[PDB]
């Protein structure tokens, strides 16, 4: 069918871990690839027919921060095949290997995220799963999202309509993702919120709630509203500029939150007045 | 301490088995069948060659500075301390191909969520010899080592054919908490309502969590919501509803008449949402319920095996 791979094309290789909704092998297809075997293995026919127009539309999407979406198979099980990303991501040198980026590189590395979201934003695209984790430096240098998209596979059916559920980490969900309650949680507004945990780490060299130790603590705090990032941790020599951008990005009401257009001009504007 | 001459027997022989045991390598370990697995781990039955010992290997792949891998590697260590009949035997801990490692006693039964689902439901009579197992584990954390077990629930309550009824998987790194905190997402809570809030009151936090699985074990079902009326005559929400839930609403109880009436106060005063007011271990030691259960003669192990299909 229309950007299906069949069964045997793919050389199937080292595991390399599992997420919030897949396990990632490395892959061969026409060169290397990740192949991303989805924790839905068994899928309903609607959600099988809606992962394809998710994968149409995914597709389409060509961009320099933009981790290319080649495929997916059905046979041995349903998977997804995209660009292989030599180099670590921005979760391991941030909280693991402890690379000390200058504030210059921390900030080129936010403007390239946000080229990146507001390119998937301008697509009518919501990323839904935005992290660190998800977050590449190929070649140390450009930014590459991946991981975006993909929500009729993050959820699973019975029938037409489809569960709804967490996954993965909680740190870079908003409230109204954390709560459920409103009808459709997900929005451009929701990444927006992720992109400002990701300046937190960016800013802080930490992930959020670092003194608290209580996964559902976080969650209900966080959902209820009683809790948010602790932007004192913020360093000496990140600029004002970029710590108001933040706090702006990480509000408790979706509405308050700024769209990735003028998030993308706060931060090439502040690029500009620099030490 | 406080053992019989049976438990004192076990445990003197579980240290000499523990001697044969030296530095744990991954290539002295042999894998023989998958265990389970949880939100961050997974656990293998495995044997040790050079001891000829069978061990229940935990995995855990945190994606953490090795210092805090190191940190929590040194903290894990502290587990040689541990040894009561109430608690899951410890063999050792150690670092390879990017994850940790824990070697556990295996426990041929399982864990009270298998035993629970192989079960239907568990009769209050085996409840409350577990009841006291698990009121004694927590007393002897508490009291040697002034640890409170931090994750209560039917998943963490082991038992094997031999009868013992041992907690598992408790606080004793605080680093590992601390990684654990930053990752995957449950989709039920055994969480206090204090813990939920902010600051946990001691071990009523862990007697609140035990209470809550007693009541899961006992229905055959985890009680948060309560069945609105059809549900209940047999005899999915979202996790933050179930905490707002936890935190704003009454606290579940047993259904009345089916379970008797000592059990259900005992699980009441285990499930109070004041921490204050919730009673503590020196409390529910002397409740009614524990001293009837403790009085009356229960083969846990039969029912066990039965329950299972397994053999004395
Ligand atoms: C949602 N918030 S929470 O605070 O409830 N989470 C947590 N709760 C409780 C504990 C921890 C961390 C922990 C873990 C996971 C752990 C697992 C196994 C272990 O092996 C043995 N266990 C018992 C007897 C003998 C053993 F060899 C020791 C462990 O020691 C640990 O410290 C948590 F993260
Ligand atoms: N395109 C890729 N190239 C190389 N490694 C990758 C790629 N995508 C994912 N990985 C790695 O594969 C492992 C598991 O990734 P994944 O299952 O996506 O979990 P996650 O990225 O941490 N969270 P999530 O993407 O929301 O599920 C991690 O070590 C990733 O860094
Ligand atoms: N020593 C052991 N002997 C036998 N079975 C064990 C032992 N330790 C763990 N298990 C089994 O391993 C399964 C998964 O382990 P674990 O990683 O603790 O997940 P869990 O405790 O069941 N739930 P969670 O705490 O949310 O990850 C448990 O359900 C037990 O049945
Ligand atoms: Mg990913
Ligand atoms: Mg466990």
């Amino acid at each position: 069918d229309d950007w299906e791979i069949p069964d045997g094309q793919i050389t199937v290789g080292q595991r390399i871990g599992s997420g919030s909704f897949g396990t990632v092998y490395k892959g061969k297809w026409h060169g290397d690839v990740a192949v991303k075997m989805l924790n839905v293995t068994a899928p309903t026919p609607q959600q099988l027919q809606a992962f394809k127009n998710e994968v149409g539309v995914l597709r389409k999407t060509r961009h320099v921060n933009i981790l290319l979406f080649m495929g997916y198979s059905t046979k041995p099980q349903l998977a997804i095949v995209t660009q292989w990303c030599e180099g670590s991501s921005l979760y391991h040198h941030l909280h693991i290997i402890e690379t000390k980026f200058e504030m210059i590189k921390l900030i080129d590395i936010a403007r390239q995220t946000a080229q990146g979201m507001d390119y998937l934003h301008a697509k009518s695209i919501i990323h839904r799963d935005l992290k660190s984790n998800n977050i590449f430096l190929h070649e140390d240098l450009t930014v590459k999202i991946g991981d975006f998209g993909l929500a009729t596979v993050k959820s699973r059916w019975s029938g037409s309509h489809q569960f709804e559920q967490l996954s993965g980490s909680i740190l870079w969900m908003a409230p109204e993702v954390i709560r459920m309650q409103d009808k459709n949680p997900y929005s451009f507004q929701s990444d927006v919120y992720a992109f400002g945990i990701v300046l937190y780490e960016l800013m802080t060299g930490q992930l959020p709630y670092s003194n608290i130790n209580n996964r559902d603590q976080i969650i209900f705090m966080v959902g209820r509203g009683y809790l948010s990032p602790d932007l004192s941790k913020v360093r000496s020599n990140c600029p004002k500029a970029m710590k108001r951008l933040m706090a702006e990005c990480l509000k408790k009401k979706r509405d308050e939150r700024p769209l990735f257009p003028q998030i993308l001009a706060s931060i090439e504007l502040l690029a500009r007045s620099l030490p | 301490l406080e053992l019989d001459e049976q438990q004192r027997k076990r445990l003197e022989a579980f240290l000499t088995q523990k001697q044969k045991v030296g530095e744990l390598k991954d290539d002295d370990f042999e894998k023989i069948s998958e265990l389970g697995a949880g939100n961050g781990g997974v656990v293998f039955k495995v044997s040790h060659k050079p001891s000829g010992l069978v061990m229940a290997r935990k995995l855990i792949h945190l994606e953490i500075k090795p210092a805090i891998r190191n940190q929590i590697i040194r903290e894990l260590q502290v587990l040689h301390e541990c040894n009561s009949p109430y608690i899951v035997g410890f063999y050792g801990a150690f670092y390879s191909d990017g994850e940790i490692s824990i070697c556990m006693e295996h426990m041929d039964g399982g864990s009270l969520d298998q035993v629970l689902k192989k079960a239907g439901r568990i009769p209050e009579q085996i409840l409350g010899k577990v009841s006291i197992a698990v009121i004694k584990g927590l007393t002897y954390l508490r009291e040697k080592h002034k640890i409170m077990h931090r994750d209560v629930k039917p998943s963490n309550i082991l038992v094997n054919s031999r009868g013992e009824i041992k907690l598992c998987d408790f606080g004793v790194s605080g680093q590992l908490i601390d990684a654990m905190a930053n990752a995957f997402v449950g989709t039920r809570s055994y969480m206090s309502p204090e813990r939920l809030q902010g600051t946990h009151y001691s071990v009523q936090s862990d007697i609140w969590s035990m209470g809550l699985s007693l009541v899961e074990m006992a229905v055959g079902r985890y009680p948060i919501p309560p069945p609105d009326a059809k549900e209940l005559e047999l005899m999915p929400m979202a996790i933050f509803e179930l905490l707002d839930y936890i935190v704003n609403e009454p606290p579940p109880k047993l259904p009345s008449g089916v379970f008797s009436l000592e059990f259900q106060d005992f699980v009441n005063k285990c499930l109070i949402k004041n921490p204050a007011e919730r009673a503590d271990l020196k409390q529910l030691m002397v409740h009614a319920f524990i001293k009837r259960s403790d009085a009356e003669e229960v083969d846990f192990a039969g029912w066990l095996c039965s329950t299972i299909g397994l053999n004395q």
